[PDB]
């Protein structure tokens, strides 16, 4: 978890989604306590070396800023959203809701997939692409 | 499943936390954020059960780490138990969580292995004297009442093993008959096997050296298959010596058939298949005569069982010795020496002191010869002889001289096949009565 | 079990144990451990409640032969015969005489350090056996002589105050608290070998602070059967001089200077020294 | 990570920035009166104490990046 | 261990002995103790016949083992398990040779064991569910059998199936274009017994009849060889037509292209046992080796029927996209496998990412002939959406 760096306040957000030009920012938006915003935290942290050319990633807590709850509608312990150029992304994962993401991934390697598939389909302004794996009965 | 992972997560931040507090201050910031990586390292090192330790560290360092590594250890093995319960059940779970908690399961086998076989070796002497006599008078009992001829040690001129050499290479193939993707190995495989093909005399010549020679080989690859229910030991070897072992087995029961060593009562497949043989049992049971008959309080009785951990308990020196009665000593001395390696998994290795491996071309072949000492063990001269026959005109599967030859004792059938035994005895009220009492 | 001219070689307790759990004048009523310690204390309890004071029981029993000094003076044998008293001796430093609690015990529990456990293994020689012997005369005074790592709080020292005519061991083995139980395996070195005249296994354990001198004379092992568990009990027999197992009605000799290479679990030894009042006193 | 830094907004409110879409007292306190009228740190914090002792020299000659495998 | 090590003793008292080798669990039973009365019982029965009087003396009730159950229960768990991402077409070819493996094993003795009848009918209904599940949508009202049980040939999964499964007569109907006008066929209207789809059981045929036939046969091979010997020429093997295809060890066998190298192959049947070691992969016809002993099974008649039962390319051309493609004749395709139209993917040398995004092809291509079946105003309640175009 020391790994990956946490965002202090929504300016830190916005900065941060704007100075990357040419990778993913994938964002957690969660609180430290919660039993799958730990559980996430994890599966990136192993994650975000193997990916630092195309994505970089940040956590963020619904506590600490509260200011992107409505805009974004945030619900439940934690929501994983991307960003490319400014442009939120979009990922239907069979779930029933193509916005952000939810559920706890299981593999390392089923979260790579999703990840790089998000990147390749956004290189190209495309603003749906299908993830692989679909997991709706899963969550 | 994402408990494990999240303790050890939680625990190496408290003490973190707790660190910069406890001690450590001479080392430097930087230096503490490694000490996440000895973390891992010590965790690294408590992997594949091979004992850890580094230059310059806390002394109060040590101890705590220790504590970690086995609350996170308790939590691995816990869940290793749980998950594989849920799958040998069917119990919906994870296809992946299904891959990892098997490898989780096959180190904690491996390490369960490695003491064994260290504390065998440290035990000092599983066989005792007395047994290891009674095994080896029991052998020259039989070897001199079956009146079989020894074995003797495979020839370079040999008619048979020319022609065998082929069947041997077909079994060898078979494992990549069908495979669209290879990898080195099996690519290395099969240009030894061309390379048999293209000339049989340097093969042959090379492998009759090894079995005269080489007495320590490389130990191969274990893993296992997962049938849900048990696991399944299979090996990774090198072609060389799996091509020269392929070949002496064929040659050995060859010679077995043509030696005939094996008598009746085994129950190889070579002439029956199993599920008609089971019927031809309850065909051979329902034959029985004077079998159904309970006026006088006769009984029957079936009696069915198994070696179970047969691989532990082969003696290395004493099978060595077993050898001996049956081939020449050099061929003896090979095969028993092919034996106890270094079994390899990741991180992990052992030397298999008594150990045997069923994934072997030959390994059918030991295992039924081992199979048949302990029948001898079992069965006894009187009644084993019998249903064997004599030496000279040996019975069939289950069959007897002569009625006479059949009454004279209980065991009047026995058939076995590898490690299973079957062994069929009537009994009338008095000699239940006597075994009773006794 | 003395008898010289038993019908078989070997007698069946099963009616014994049974009438244990089922006649409820014992609630002989302990299971998920049943050990040969709890057991020998069920035991030692019991007897001590049924004979008693003019009731036969505590000057039949001998309140000799053993005494955990400190309380209760039972069944003569064995509240002595059985117990042992540790003064434990709590101190602080200023002027603070922190304070002394003598305990009567029947079995003094040794510890075992540190046992991983929850660690894989080829173990022993490849994790830990040889130094076994973490243990020797372990405590050396138990707390109190040289290493009194006395976490519990300020200072403490942990003598053994009286001594007593046997003095059973058992060492800690395990934490029954967790799972089933990775034990603590580390070989307990004592298959002491000292006399001259020696190779006698001369298992002479003196008090290295002040004397007294005392010889093994029983050894339950351990043993780790796929099916549960088992308890094999090694005596010795002073006048042939020779070691002997019983393992499930099988006897055998053993080499004494080679008993410590299976897990020990409890060990009587007798006073000698105590025979030198009685070697003295015939 | 330079952004990360940094510390200051001007007093900035975050959506509109970056083009964001989205996709009397006293009394109620008496009334309220007159009604009402880990783990694993224990396992380790233990040992943390343990520490305490060791000296600033060790701290510094702490071998630094071992790799086993 | 007494557990491992049970015994089962055939008295007057007791109903019957019994023992357990290899997969199967045994029972043999004797008249003169005494029995009862009852009939042929195809599978549960066999007849154990004396050699000397000739008399039939006792019989052998055949079952298959409990282990055996659960590992072929295992099995259907793991295929799932493990096929997160896999083509359709590799879980059914994988569904397919566990089936045979354990059917083609087994034979006679599932027919006398409920509880697989049971367990089958079960993990046949877990299996359609996974390849529906893997369809868009996570609802289905009927999807009918012709799609399944048609055989791959015609465009179908090729699914062997022992379940009873009703064949709506609804979905029989058929229509035809000739320059004359428009026809239809329906064979709803005829009330008899119903259509169902083929059973593997009916057409294997039962150990007893089996073991029967081998005495016969490969006495009969005995005498006309010793004709042949004493006459000094060659069975022409129209000698032995008669009995091509019966034997427990397959008489056909003797004609097979490598005899003269399996001669040497002893010790065959452990070692097929013994494989597993060697092996990850686990095979459910262990007790078998076709060159051991030959074909023991016959694909084509129940394929053929399948195809009856399909009613053929008519048939298969309702359900089938083949009109489609204006092609003349049905004959004259071969199809396209999907690994030979994979080709370049076997060695393609991409990033996983292209796999399961390739393996979907044949599927895709599978949806195509299948749609107006898959797709239709009736089939599945679906809202529906024109096409932008």
């Amino acid at each position: 978890s020391y790994m990956l760096p946490h965002l202090h306040n929504g300016w830190q957000v916005d900065q941060a989604i704007l100075s990357e030009e040419d990778r993913v920012v994938v964002i957690r938006f969660g609180h430290d306590w919660d039993p799958t915003c730990m559980k996430m935290d994890e599966v990136l942290y192993s994650i975000a070396e193997k990916v630092k050319n195309f994505a970089v990633i940040y956590l963020v807590d619904i506590t600490e800023v509260p200011d992107f709850n409505k805009m974004y509608e945030l619900y439940d312990p934690c929501t994983v959203m991307f960003f490319f150029r400014n442009k939120h992304i979009m990922i239907d994962l069979g779930t029933g809701n193509n916005n952000k993401i939810n559920w706890a991934m299981e593999d390392k390697q089923e979260m790579v997939d999703i990840i790089e598939t998000v990147y390749r389909g956004a290189r190209k302004g495309r603003g749906l692409v299908v993830s692989p794996k679909d997991y709706s009965t899963k969550y | 499943q994402r408990v494990e992972s999240h303790f050890d997560l939680e625990l190496r931040a408290a003490v973190m936390h707790d660190i910069l507090d406890m001690m450590p201050e001479g080392i430097k910031q930087n230096k503490a954020r490694t000490i996440l990586q000895h973390l891992s390292e010590a965790w690294r090192c408590w992997k594949a059960n091979i004992p850890w330790k580094v230059p310059g560290l806390p002394t109060p360092i040590e101890n705590m780490i220790l504590r970690y590594v086995k609350a996170k250890a308790d939590w691995w093995t816990n869940t290793a138990h749980y998950n594989r319960e849920r799958i040998r059940r069917g119990a919906t779970v994870d296809k992946t969580v299904c891959k990892k908690n098997l490898g989780r399961l096959t180190r904690l086998y491996l390490k369960a292995e490695q003491e064994r076989q260290h504390n065998y070796l440290k035990d000092g002497p599983y066989i005792t004297a007395e047994e290891a006599v009674a095994v080896y008078t029991t052998t020259v009992h039989w070897l001199e009442s079956r009146r079989f001829s020894p074995i003797p040690f495979p020839p370079l001129s040999y008619k048979h093993d020319t022609k065998l050499l082929i069947l041997a290479l077909e079994r060898l193939k078979e494992a990549y008959s069908v495979k669209s993707r290879l990898n080195q190995s099996q690519r290395e495989e099969l240009g030894l096997i061309e390379q048999a093909y293209d000339n049989p005399h340097e093969a042959l010549s090379r492998i009759k050296r090894h079995l005269l020679t080489q007495r320590a080989f490389k130990e191969v690859g274990i893993e296992f298959m997962d049938l849900y229910s048990h696991l399944v030991p299979v090996y990774d070897v090198e072609p060389l010596e799996k091509i020269t072992d392929a070949y002496l087995d064929q040659y050995l029961w060859y010679e077995a058939d043509k030696r005939r060593l094996f008598p009746p009562w085994i129950k190889p497949a070579d002439t029956e298949p199993p599920p008609l043989l089971v019927y031809k049992w309850c065909q051979g049971i329902n034959n029985l005569q004077d079998v159904w008959e309970t006026s006088e309080g006769e009984c029957n009785v079936m009696l069915e069982s198994r070696f179970e951990k047969m691989y532990e308990k082969i003696d290395l020196t004493l099978l060595n010795r077993l050898l001996r009665l049956i081939v020449d000593h050099n061929i003896a001395d090979y095969m028993t020496a092919k034996n106890n390696v270094v079994i390899n998994y990741k991180d992990m290795n052992h030397t298999n002191s008594y150990g045997i491996i069923r994934g072997l071309q030959f390994a059918s072949f030991i295992v039924q010869y081992y199979g048949l000492v302990m029948d001898l063990l079992v069965l006894g001269l009187h009644r084993a002889s019998e249903m064997a026959g004599p030496p000279q005109m040996p019975n069939d599967f289950l069959s007897f001289q002569d009625i006479a030859t059949e009454a004279a004792h209980p065991i009047r059938l026995f058939c076995r096949y590898i490690d299973r035994i079957h062994i069929f005895f009537r009994f009338t009220a008095d000699e239940a009565r006597d075994l009773i009492q006794r | 079990l003395w008898n010289p001219r038993n019908f078989k070689a070997h007698v069946s307790p099963h009616e014994m144990l049974q009438a244990v759990v089922l006649c409820s004048k014992k609630t002989f009523q302990i299971t998920k451990q049943g050990d040969g310690v709890d057991f020998l204390s069920w035991f030692l309890n019991a007897l001590h409640s049924a004979l008693g004071g003019t009731k036969k029981k505590k000057k039949t029993i001998v309140t000799d032969v053993f005494q955990g000094s400190m309380r209760i003076f039972t069944k003569k044998l064995p509240h002595p015969d059985l117990p042992a008293e540790e003064k434990e001796q709590l101190l602080h430093n200023d002027e603070y005489q922190e304070t002394m609690v003598e305990s009567t015990f029947m079995y003094l529990t040794l510890d075992l350090p540190t046992a991983p456990l929850y660690k894989d293994e080829k173990e022993q020689l490849i994790i830990p056996q040889v130094p076994l012997f973490n243990i020797l005369a372990k405590f050396n005074g138990i707390t109190e002589k040289e290493y009194k790592t006395y976490k519990e709080n300020f200072l403490k020292r942990f003598q053994l105050t009286k001594l007593p005519p046997y003095l059973i061991f058992c060492i800690k083995r395990f934490t029954k608290n967790n799972f089933f139980v990775e034990k603590n395996p580390t070989i307990v070195n004592f298959p002491i070998t000292n006399v001259d005249l020696r190779e006698y296994l001369s298992e002479e354990v003196q008090a290295v602070h002040k004397n007294t001198t005392y010889d093994l004379i029983a050894n339950i092992v351990h043993d780790g059967k796929p099916s549960e568990g088992s308890y094999r009990i090694h005596v010795l027999h002073h006048g042939t001089g020779k070691w002997y197992e019983l393992q499930d009605l099988q006897v055998t000799d053993i080499l004494p200077q080679m008993i410590t290479l299976s897990e020990a679990y409890i060990q009587i030894w007798k006073r000698r020294d105590n025979d030198e009042t009685n070697q003295q006193g015939a | 990570k330079p952004f990360l830094g940094m510390p200051a907004p001007l007093g900035y409110v975050p959506g509109l920035g970056r083009g964001a879409t989205g996709f009397l007292d006293k009394r109620m306190d008496e009334r309220r009166k007159e009604r009402r009228e880990p783990k694993i740190q224990q396992q380790f914090s233990d040992l943390k104490r343990k520490l305490a002792e060791v000296t600033e020299e060790e701290w510094l000659s702490i071998p630094e990046v071992g790799d086993a495998r | 261990q007494w557990e491992n090590s049970f015994v089962s003793v055939y008295s007057k008292d007791n109903p019957n002995l019994l023992f357990n080798m290899c997969g199967f669990e045994c029972r043999i039973l004797p008249k003169c103790r005494t029995s009862y009365e009852e009939f042929t019982h195809k599978d549960g029965v066999w007849n154990l016949q004396n050699e000397v009087t000739k008399e039939r003396t006792a019989q052998c009730f055949l079952r298959v083992d409990d282990e055996s159950m659960q590992r072929f229960h295992n099995r259907v768990r793991q295929i799932l398990m493990a096929s997160g991402s896999t083509t359709f077409t590799k879980i059914v070819n994988k569904w397919n040779t566990a089936l045979i493996g354990l059917m083609t094993y087994f034979r006679e003795a599932v027919v006398n064991t409920q509880e697989l009848l049971d367990l089958l009918v079960k993990c046949e209904n877990k299996i359609q569910t996974r390849i529906k599940i893997g369809l868009n949508s996570k609802m289905p009202s009927r999807f009918p059998p012709v799609v399944f049980y048609t055989p791959k040939e015609l465009g179908g999964l090729g699914m062997l199936s022992m379940g009873h499964v009703l064949i709506p007569q609804s979905d029989l109907r058929w229509s035809k274009q000739t320059d004359v006008g428009i026809t239809h066929f329906r064979s709803g209207m005829s009330h008899e017994e119903d259509q169902l789809i083929p059973n593997l059981y009916r057409y294997i045929q039962p150990w007893e009849s089996e073991f029967i036939d081998s005495q016969r046969v490969w006495a009969e091979y005995a005498l006309k060889r010793q004709e042949a010997i004493a006459q000094n020429r060659r069975l022409t093997l129209e000698d032995l037509e008669d009995s091509w295809d019966r034997g427990i060890p397959r008489i056909n066998t003797l004609f097979q292209k490598d005899r003269h190298t399996l001669a040497y192959d002893k010790g065959w049947r452990v070692r097929t046992d013994f494989k597993q070691y060697q092996v990850l992969k686990q095979n459910p016809f262990w007790w078998t080796h076709q060159r051991h002993d030959g074909k023991l099974w016959n694909l084509n008649n129940y394929r053929t029927d399948m195809i009856q039962a399909l009613g053929g390319v008519e048939g298969i051309l309702e359900h089938t996209l083949f009109k489609g493609t204006y092609f003349p004749t049905w004959e004259g395709l071969f199809w396209e496998k999907a690994s030979g139209f994979e080709e370049s993917m076997k060695w393609k040398k991409l990033t996983n990412a292209q796999r399961s995004g390739l393996n979907q092809i044949p599927n895709r291509r599978f949806t195509l002939w299948w749609s107006p079946t898959i797709n239709r105003a009736n089939v599945y309640v679906g809202f529906q959406v024109q096409l932008d175009l």
